[PDB]
């Protein structure tokens, strides 16, 4: 970096844009398999052992 | 430029919302109980109570 | 003219450092000016997120 | 007999467009270090 002593991290330009898009895509890819009368369900387990079944 | 994309998206959304009001069906024109039952059964599909939609 | 030798260079170095820092800040916030300027997102160390175009807030 | 309320479509379109617009405007990210 050099200038702008910020004690943080800065990202600028297409890079961040692409990153943002990817994040959104990931979320969709989690639920894309639970849409319509044919899609199936999901099982979620926490750290202690509770099970939640849902779509 | 992103501003052009934003303006195009806004225009498309407004026109789509305006046009959807031509695909409408008045449920009193249909038999009310049948329309309600069909709406509920359509909502219930893809769930654990799918095949039992009528009950 | 013929004399008045300057035996200390620290003031010039400090002035140049100040100039560089100010120009760096100005160049950083340059991109948000005008009807066709975009926004910035700041994530605080605590975890709060703000999206803004205002200069004072940035 | 496959029906749905129109409000579902209308609200989904409006909210999705708003979210896309509000994310499409960011060109710079700054992430500060934890204290």
């Amino acid at each position: 970096e050099g200038p702008l002593s910020v004690f943080g991290d800065r990202s600028t330009g297409e890079t961040i844009r692409s990153q943002n898009v990817m994040a959104a895509a990931s979320i969709a890819n989690i639920v894309k398999s639970s849409l319509g009368p044919v899609g199936l369900d999901k099982m979620l387990v926490d750290d202690i052992g509770d099970v939640t079944i849902t779509n | 430029h992103p501003t052009s994309v934003i303006s195009g998206y806004r225009l498309a959304c407004k026109e789509a919302v305006r046009y959807i009001n031509e695909n409408l069906i008045v449920n009193t024109d249909e038999l009310g109980r049948d329309c309600l039952i069909n709406a509920a059964k359509t909502s219930m599909s893809s769930k654990i109570i799918g095949i039992n939609g009528d009950f | 003219g013929k004399g008045a030798y300057q035996d200390r260079d620290k003031p010039a170095q400090i002035r140049f450092s100040n100039i560089s820092a100010a120009k760096a800040v100005a160049d950083a916030i340059r991109t948000s000016l005008g009807p066709k300027g975009m926004d910035k997102m700041i994530q605080d160390g605590k975890g709060d997120v703000t999206i803004t175009n205002d200069g004072a807030t940035i | 007999g496959v029906f749905e309320p129109t409000i579902v479509k209308v609200k989904s379109l409006k909210f999705a467009t708003e979210a896309a617009i509000t994310i499409l405007r960011i060109d710079d990210l700054i992430k500060l270090h934890p204290e």
